[PDB]
């Protein structure tokens, strides 16, 4: 349920500073999540799938 | 000899002790009462250091006596002498030289006070020098006293006193974890950064690029605001540098004062109060 | 194989060579003011002998002042300036004694060089140090008392006057002088912030340097709306003379 | 925080800074906590040997029956005083070995006898009893197992360090020096014997493992490094104290105890006596010394028990 | 009593200074400056604005990546347990790769994160160096700061990069962590036979102590003549005042010689810079040239000798 | 039971300063709570459910 | 007390609210962290079941 | 679905600073991604493909 006057938020919070912060937060959050997953069983880089590429 | 602007400042008076008796210069040096007293302590201490080098730890005929500058060492007494005076050849020489040094150091600072009085300047320099004296006195007086023997003092030898530091440090297994020691080092390091920052900025605005005029206070503030977003100010940088240097000395004295008198275990184990807090 | 010479030993010796060269460099830079020295050897040699020590003086450097302020050279030949004092003893190394009333002698801690008769300037070129009457964009920081209207007391607690204005640094905002309207003669004189303690709850400025009656002789400004370097030093030195001269006990000694 | 004055002892030559400091009040309470249990009255040393009276005596063969019984009473107080004789014995059958505590105890007898007779370079004439380790507990309070450290996610290999661990006296040094040095026998020396580079392959990381072991050794004996070293030259035996020579043999002694006495008992010890890696609780400097430079402050207990010596 | 000029008793305010205008090609500064009353008690109350072009933006990005890689691994080493991360923070670290990998890029699971944190902090610092150079260029100032910064970067580079490469192994570099990097410091001295006997260690100490000596002297000297405007060193240098005259005489009368208002900052500059120059050389020579500094000091006749009051039989001989 | 004049809270506290603070706190609390849960038996990443994907390659 | 409302004539209502809000959040975090450090820990207690066991 | 008035974003964010920040971000990302992959099985430099060159000597 959203309000019909929700657009008035841009009379309160600076659009410029909000946009910059969002892309900064999302970029940092995305780096963090990729980091967490690599450090777990879900790692898709060192899983040797489809094959191991390190030949003897 | 005098600086070409110096003669108009060589005023009579402002002594703490002595008055007209010792109120004179010797070349550049001001003497005064604490100049006379300090000179005697100093020449005696230096000559007794050289005499200790002359006879060495076990007499001038032994293979341990040496004038090698790194190897000369005058050592404090055995701990068994406690707070008593040892024989001159068994550490008492070290004990007399220590008193000369303290007297030499304290006389130097009081002479500085008389010079400030002549020049009508603030007393910050002798006040700051007192922190160095205090640290020396923590090392040779307060800390030995709290532990009960002058022999806890460090020896007077260019390399031999590093052995003292080494073995005292490792009595606590891993002396790096001393909290006052960490804090003091942070001040020593931060002081060095701040000093290079200050020296650089003054030389860079008074010696600008070729073809440029001398730069301004506005340049100085702008320059560090441009790099770190803040400028402390040309007065405050001198406030900061004094605070950092004195803090480094103070926490030095604290960090050795607690090592023995107020803590006897390894220094890492001190941090177990943190680890054992009921939060984790 | 084995060799006595090794790279650590080579490098440490190389450092000493660098370091002693550096020390001589630094000692040369140190002699760009106050040299050659005033000695009695230069007097008796009829000036043939200049006392400079070692190392000798560097070749002169130039400082280019902004806003067409001119050129400063260092080292420089400075004209001897009379010392308003007479020796306590004729023997070398003796102090001197100020002539007349010490406060007014310009000697000892009352002394100062003759700085330039112009005003230090902002980057934009305005007089840097000015009263708040002129720099109307300045205000007192919220939380701190306004010194204007505070009472100025001398070392003996006597009322010297009232703070009539505050002189600020326009380049790096701070109070540099208080302006004191002296009760005795109604003149307006500068008071350096370095000599001022605020007693905020009493709204009093305490000046330990001089007595209330000494405020009558603070050097005066040629122009009431700006201050020259020359006048800055004369003002500060007069207060500083009080540290040694303002009372008898201040001569010392303690014992 | 502690209060002055500390207790002090000079170790080295004056001014070298080899000095020990300790807290007088903690020493007094430690001395109270390291009291030796009074020895039993002497028994008649005559009559038949245990080898010919009892049915399954494999170690204490030459003791008289009196000296043998006296020994059984003593070990009960030292090891299992709450449980009594039947901690190690099948009720109604003293000869039976059909309980794991008796099998372990038999090897413990050989452990102690080997210590008292063959390791005097370490334990001198003081020696050890069961009490030295057990202190009235069946399971020694200060036994150890290989420490796995904190959990990591599956994609990150544990470092074995950078963690607040009591084992290295709360440094962040490698926190399990016991397994590589007091169980296995990894090389502890890293200092070179020549001034110039060219012949010392030891590494900085080996230095950190060695440093970690020395914290543990120092912490286990309640001493600083200067108890055994002049720290201007850690490697130089000529400037070390005789305690360093003693410590050298003690390291090899500890290795012998774990490899040859404790480890072969792993299969017969219950799972409760084993660490996460399946290894048995075993012996370090702390197990006997318990933060004292000599176990029980050097109390001579073993000398009153002839059965605690070989042949 | 007197005013010591430690705290500003009465602060004044004026609209924030936007900074000296920079030549075309520099980006506009960013931030609306604020005032801190409490910063204004000890120094300047203005915070901001700041310059941020490509160099500093690239620098900060490299630096945030580096710092986060470190922190992530610290948190991972207590299994994401934030409470145990706070408990153990001073002990946690990001560890260099094992020696078995040499100078090759090691696996993500066992040292790859250290090498990435080291690479990006190093690039972050190098870009910060360029920033210090550019900010002086845009103001028409000489490059003393960037020269001194280069000396610090030299030492930093020797510790973590130059020496490990010379020694053929990232395992010989420094771990990222508070107490872990203290372990490294002590272990380094142990391994190399007591760093006290390294002569460049001795020199570096002399200069570190000297920096505190010189700033105590200079810091205290200037505040004592600040009553004469001595903190305004630009105009004291171009137009020597009684501040600069009284300062020199205090020291001339104390110890027989003195410097100038300008040249003390040269003494200060060199003392601070030589601290890290000698430190880099000292570390650069350890392991590469000298393996045991004590035995090197013995060899050149420097090590003190003492009466023998303790001694130990070497069980490896027996 | 809230008060009818509770809206008057925005006469006392700045709505703007309040909104930014809630967003920052909620972001950090969210990051904090996720990490705490990952540190326990509740971990949903290293639990090998539905399967262990590293076994597939080793 | 009947005149307790005058406390808002003495203490700034706006900073007190902020201090109460700030103090309560930290305290709430602190107390959770304390309880989770003890036997009362409800997250790693394998209740109702151990989910790591479910994956072995 | 792209918006027809999206171009007005350059009335809000400074075009020069955006360009500078993208360049900076991408240089970091490029180095970071290359290094992560080099620390995994996907490493193409030490994989001895097509051959190991340290073995020919
Ligand atoms: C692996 C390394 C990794 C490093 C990573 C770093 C990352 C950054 C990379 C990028 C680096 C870029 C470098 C700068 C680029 C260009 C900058 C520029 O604008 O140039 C124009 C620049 C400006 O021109 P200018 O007209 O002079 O303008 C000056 C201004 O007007 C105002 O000038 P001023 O009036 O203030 O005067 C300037 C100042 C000049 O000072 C400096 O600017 C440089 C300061 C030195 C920094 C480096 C430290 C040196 C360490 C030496 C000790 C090593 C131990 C071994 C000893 C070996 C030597 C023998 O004057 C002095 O201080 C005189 C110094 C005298 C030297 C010592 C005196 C004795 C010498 C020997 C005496 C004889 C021996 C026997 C004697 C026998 C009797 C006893 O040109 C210069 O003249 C200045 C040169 C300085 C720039 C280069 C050097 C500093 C920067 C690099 C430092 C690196 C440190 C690493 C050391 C590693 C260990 C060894
Ligand atoms: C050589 C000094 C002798 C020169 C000379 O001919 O003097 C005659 C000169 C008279 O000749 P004059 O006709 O007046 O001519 C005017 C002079 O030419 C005036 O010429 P000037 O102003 O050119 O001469 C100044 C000279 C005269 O100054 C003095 O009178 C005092 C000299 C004390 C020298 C202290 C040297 C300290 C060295 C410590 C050792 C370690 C070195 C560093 C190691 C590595 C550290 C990193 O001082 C110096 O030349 C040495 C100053 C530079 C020292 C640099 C030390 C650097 C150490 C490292 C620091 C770290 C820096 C980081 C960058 O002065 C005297 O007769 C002195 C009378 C002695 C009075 C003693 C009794 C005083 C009673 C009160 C005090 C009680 C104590
Ligand atoms: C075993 C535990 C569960 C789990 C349990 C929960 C629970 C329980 C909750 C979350 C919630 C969230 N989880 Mg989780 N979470 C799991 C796994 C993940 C993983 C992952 C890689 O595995 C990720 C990236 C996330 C990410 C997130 C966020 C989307 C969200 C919290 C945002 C926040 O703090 O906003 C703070 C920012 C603000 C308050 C500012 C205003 C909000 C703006 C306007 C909206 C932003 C988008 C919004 C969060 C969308 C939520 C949509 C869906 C309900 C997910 N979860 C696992 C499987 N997660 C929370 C949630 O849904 O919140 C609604 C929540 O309560
Ligand atoms: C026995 C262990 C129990 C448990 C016992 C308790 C107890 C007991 C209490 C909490 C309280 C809280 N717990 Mg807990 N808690 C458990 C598990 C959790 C977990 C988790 C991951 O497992 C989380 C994230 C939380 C989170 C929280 C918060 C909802 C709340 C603290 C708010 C605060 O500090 O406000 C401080 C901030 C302010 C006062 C600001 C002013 C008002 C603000 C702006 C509005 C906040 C809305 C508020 C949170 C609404 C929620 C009330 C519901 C009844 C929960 N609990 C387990 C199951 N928890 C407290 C609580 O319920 O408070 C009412 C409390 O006393
Ligand atoms: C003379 C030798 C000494 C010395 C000199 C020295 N150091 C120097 C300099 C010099 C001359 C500089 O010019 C340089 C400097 O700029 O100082 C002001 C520097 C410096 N010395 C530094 C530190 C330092 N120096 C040290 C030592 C020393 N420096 C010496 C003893 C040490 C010690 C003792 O170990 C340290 C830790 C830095 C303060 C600075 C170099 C800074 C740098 O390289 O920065 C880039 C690196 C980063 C990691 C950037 C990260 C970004 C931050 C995390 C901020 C995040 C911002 C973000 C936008 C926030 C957004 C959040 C939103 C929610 C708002
Ligand atoms: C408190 C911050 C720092 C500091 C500040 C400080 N030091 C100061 C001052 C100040 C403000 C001065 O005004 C004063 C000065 O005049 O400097 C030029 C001084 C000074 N600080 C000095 C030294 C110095 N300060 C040091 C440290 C520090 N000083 C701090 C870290 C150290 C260190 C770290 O070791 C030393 C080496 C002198 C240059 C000078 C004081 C000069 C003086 O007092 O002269 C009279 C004494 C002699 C000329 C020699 C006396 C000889 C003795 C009688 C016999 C020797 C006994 C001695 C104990 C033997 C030591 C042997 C071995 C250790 C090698
Ligand atoms: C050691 C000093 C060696 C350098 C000699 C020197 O240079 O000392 C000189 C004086 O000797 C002096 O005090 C005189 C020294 C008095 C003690 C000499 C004992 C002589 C016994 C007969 C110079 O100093 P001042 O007179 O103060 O000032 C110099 C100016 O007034 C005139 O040039
Ligand atoms: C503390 C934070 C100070 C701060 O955040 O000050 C900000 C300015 O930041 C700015 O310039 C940038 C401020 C960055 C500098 C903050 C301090 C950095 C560290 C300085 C200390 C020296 C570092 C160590 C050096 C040895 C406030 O301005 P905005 O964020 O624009 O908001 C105001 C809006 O209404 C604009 O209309
Ligand atoms: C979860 O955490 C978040 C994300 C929230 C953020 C928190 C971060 C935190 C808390 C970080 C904490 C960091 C701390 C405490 C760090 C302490 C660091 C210390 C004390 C470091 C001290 C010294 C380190 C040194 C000197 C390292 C030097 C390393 C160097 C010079 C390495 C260089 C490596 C290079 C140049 C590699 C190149 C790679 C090549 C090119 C060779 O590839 C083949
Ligand atoms: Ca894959
Ligand atoms: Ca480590
Ligand atoms: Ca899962
Ligand atoms: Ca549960
Ligand atoms: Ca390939
Ligand atoms: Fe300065």
């Amino acid at each position: 349920t959203m309000n019909a006057n929700l657009y008035k938020i841009w009379l309160i919070l600076d659009p410029r500073r909000v946009l910059v912060s969002i892309v900064a937060f999302q970029i940092v959050l995305g780096l963090l999540i990729h980091m967490i997953v690599l450090s777990t069983d879900l790692n898709w880089l060192d899983d040797n799938i489809p094959v191991s590429y390190q030949a003897l | 000899a005098m600086l070409s602007f110096e003669k108009k400042y060589r005023v009579r008076g402002g002594t703490l002790i002595g008055g007209d008796l010792f109120d004179f210069w010797v070349g550049p040096f001001y003497v005064g009462f604490f100049g006379v007293v300090g000179f005697c302590f100093t020449l005696l201490g230096v000559l007794l250091i050289v005499w200790g080098a002359t006879i060495g730890p076990t007499g001038p005929t032994s293979d341990l006596q040496t004038y090698n500058l790194w190897r000369i060492s005058i050592a404090p007494p055995d701990l068994s002498y406690g707070l008593r005076m040892a024989p001159l050849t068994e550490g008492g020489l070290w004990q007399i030289i220590t008193i000369c040094a303290a007297g030499a150091f304290i006389s130097w600072a009081l002479r500085e006070v008389e010079i400030c009085r002549k020049l009508g300047i603030g007393f910050h320099v002798p006040f700051a020098f007192s922190f160095a004296i205090g640290a020396y006195l923590v090392l040779v007086f307060v800390r030995p006293l709290l532990m009960g023997a002058w022999g806890h003092g460090f020896p007077y030898g260019i390399l031999s006193h590093l052995d003292w530091v080494s073995n005292v440090g490792y009595q606590f297994l891993h002396f790096h974890y001393n909290p006052a020691h960490m804090l003091a080092i942070s001040f020593f390091f931060t002081n060095c950064l701040a000093l290079s920052m200050h020296g650089s900025l003054i030389l860079s605005v008074t010696n600008p690029q070729k073809g440029e005029p001398v730069k301004t206070s506005e340049h100085e503030n702008t320059f560090f605001r441009d790099i770190v977003g803040y400028s402390i100010g040309a007065l405050a940088i001198h406030r900061l540098g004094l605070f950092l240097a004195l803090s480094a000395a103070f926490w030095s004295a604290v960090c050795i004062l607690i090592s023995g008198p107020f803590w006897t275990r390894g220094w890492p184990e001190w941090w177990n109060w943190w680890l054992e807090l009921p939060l984790w | 194989i084995t060799h006595y010479i090794d790279a650590a030993q080579i490098t440490i010796w190389a450092f000493w060579l660098f370091f002693f060269g550096l020390i001589i460099y630094l000692r040369r830079e140190d002699k760009r003011e106050g040299y050659p020295l005033d000695s009695d050897r230069t007097e008796r040699s009829g000036g043939r002998v200049k006392v400079v020590g070692f190392p000798d003086l560097p070749d002169p450097k130039t400082f280019v002042l902004p806003h067409n302020g001119g050129t400063v050279v260092a080292p420089r030949v400075e004209a001897p300036v009379a010392v308003n004092a007479t020796p306590f003893s004729p023997a070398p190394g003796s102090p001197l004694v100020p002539n007349g009333d010490p406060m007014l002698s310009g000697f000892g801690p009352a002394a100062s060089p003759d700085r330039p008769k112009h005003c230090d300037l902002t980057f934009e070129g305005l007089p840097k140090i000015v009263p708040m009457r002129v720099a109307k964009e300045f205000s007192i920081a919220e939380g701190d008392p306004d010194p204007r209207g505070m009472t100025v007391v001398g070392l003996d607690g006597e009322v010297a006057g009232t703070v009539s204005d505050v002189w600020v640094d326009r380049s790096e905002p701070q109070i540099r002088y208080l302006e004191v309207e002296v009760a005795a003669n109604k003149k307006k004189v500068l008071l350096p912030i370095g000599f001022s303690r605020f007693d905020k709850k009493a709204r009093k400025v305490k000046v330990d340097a001089i007595k209330a009656a000494h405020f009558a002789n603070v050097p005066t400004l040629s122009n009431p709306d700006q201050v020259t370097l020359y006048e800055e030093d004369k003002v500060c030195a007069y207060y500083a003379g009080g540290k040694l001269y303002a009372t008898a006990e201040r001569a010392g000694p303690l014992l | 925080c502690e209060g002055p004055p500390p207790g002090t002892e000079q170790i080295g030559y004056r001014g070298v800074g080899m000095e020990n400091y300790y807290n007088k009040r903690q020493r007094a309470l430690s001395i109270q906590a390291n009291q030796p249990v009074e020895s039993l009255p002497a028994a008649d040393s005559t009559g038949p040997k245990a080898s010919e009276v009892y049915q399954n005596v494999q170690v204490l063969k030459d003791l008289s029956v009196g000296e043998f019984t006296r020994t059984m009473v003593a070990v009960t107080t030292w090891v299992s005083p709450k449980e009594g004789c039947n901690y190690c014995h099948v009720p109604g059958n003293w000869a039976s070995d059909d309980i794991y505590t008796k099998v372990v105890s038999r090897r413990m007898f050989e452990l102690v006898r080997a210590a008292n007779s063959d390791w005097k370079a370490h334990v001198a004439e003081t020696g050890v009893t069961c009490y030295t380790c057990h202190r009235g507990n069946p399971v020694p309070k200060y036994a150890w197992v290989t420490d796995p450290g904190p959990k990591y996610p599956s994609g990150l290999k544990p470092t074995g360090q950078n963690y607040g661990s009591k084992t290295v006296a709360y440094a962040s040094l490698p926190f399990d020096p016991l397994t590589p040095f007091l169980d296995q026998a990894n090389e502890i020396r890293i200092t070179g014997n020549a001034a110039l580079a060219g012949s010392n392959p030891a590494s900085l990381k080996q230095a950190e493992w060695t440093f970690g072991l020395m914290m543990n050794i120092s912490d286990s004996l309640g001493v600083g490094c200067t108890f055994c070293h002049n720290t201007r030259a850690f490697n130089d035996w000529t400037q070390s104290t005789p305690k360093r020579t003693t410590a050298w043999y003690a390291i090899r002694h500890v290795r012998d105890i774990n490899q040859n006495y404790i480890w072969p008992l792993n299969d017969v010890l219950p799972a409760s006596r084993k660490g996460p890696y399946g290894d048995p609780l075993r012996v370090s400097c702390m197990t006997c010394h318990q933060a004292v430079n000599k176990p029980l402050y050097g109390a001579q207990m073993a000398k009153d028990y002839p059965g605690l010596y070989k042949t | 009593p007197e005013y010591q000029n430690i705290f500003t008793a009465v602060q004044v305010r004026a609209p924030a200074y936007p900074g000296v205008p920079l030549p075309k090609g520099n980006l506009p500064r960013i931030g609306r400056p604020i005032f801190s009353y409490w910063l204004g008690k000890i120094g300047d109350a203005q915070i901001g604005p700041i310059y941020l072009g490509l160099t500093g933006t690239l620098s900060i990005f490299f630096g945030l990546v580096a710092i986060s890689i470190i922190g992530f691994n610290m948190l991972a080493s207590v299994h994401w347990d934030v409470f145990q991360f706070l408990k153990h923070f001073f002990w946690l670290g990001l560890e260099p790769p094992p020696p078995q990998y040499g100078l090759r890029i090691p696996p993500l699971s066992e040292g790859g994160w250290w090498l990435m944190a080291g690479l990006f902090l190093t690039l972050s610092i190098l870009l910060w160096w360029v920033r210090t150079y550019k900010r002086a260029e845009a103001l028409g100032m000489s490059q003393h700061l960037s020269w001194a910064f280069a000396a610090a970067i030299f030492f930093y580079l020797v510790l973590g990069f130059i020496r490990p490469v010379m020694m053929g192994s990232w395992a010989k570099a420094v771990p990222f962590g508070i107490f872990p990097h203290l372990d490294w410091t002590a272990a380094f001295s142990i391994r190399y036979g007591n760093l006290y006997y390294n002569p460049f260690h001795m020199l570096s100490i002399a200069f570190l102590y000297g920096s505190a000596l010189l700033f105590a002297m200079h810091g205290a000297t200037i505040l004592s003549v600040s009553r004469f405007g001595g903190d305004r060193e630009i105009d004291q240098i171009t137009h020597r005042g009684t501040a600069a005259e009284r300062a020199a005489l205090f020291w001339r009368w104390t110890m027989g010689f003195n410097v100038t208002m300008e040249s003390i900052h040269r003494w200060a500059w060199w003392c601070a810079v030589l601290t890290v120059i000698t430190a880099g050389i000292g570390i650069l020579l350890s392991g590469t040239v000298v393996d045991n500094w004590y035995l090197w000091a013995v060899k050149h006749g420097m090590a003190p000798a003492y009466p023998e009051v303790v001694t130990a039989v070497n069980p490896y001989e027996t």
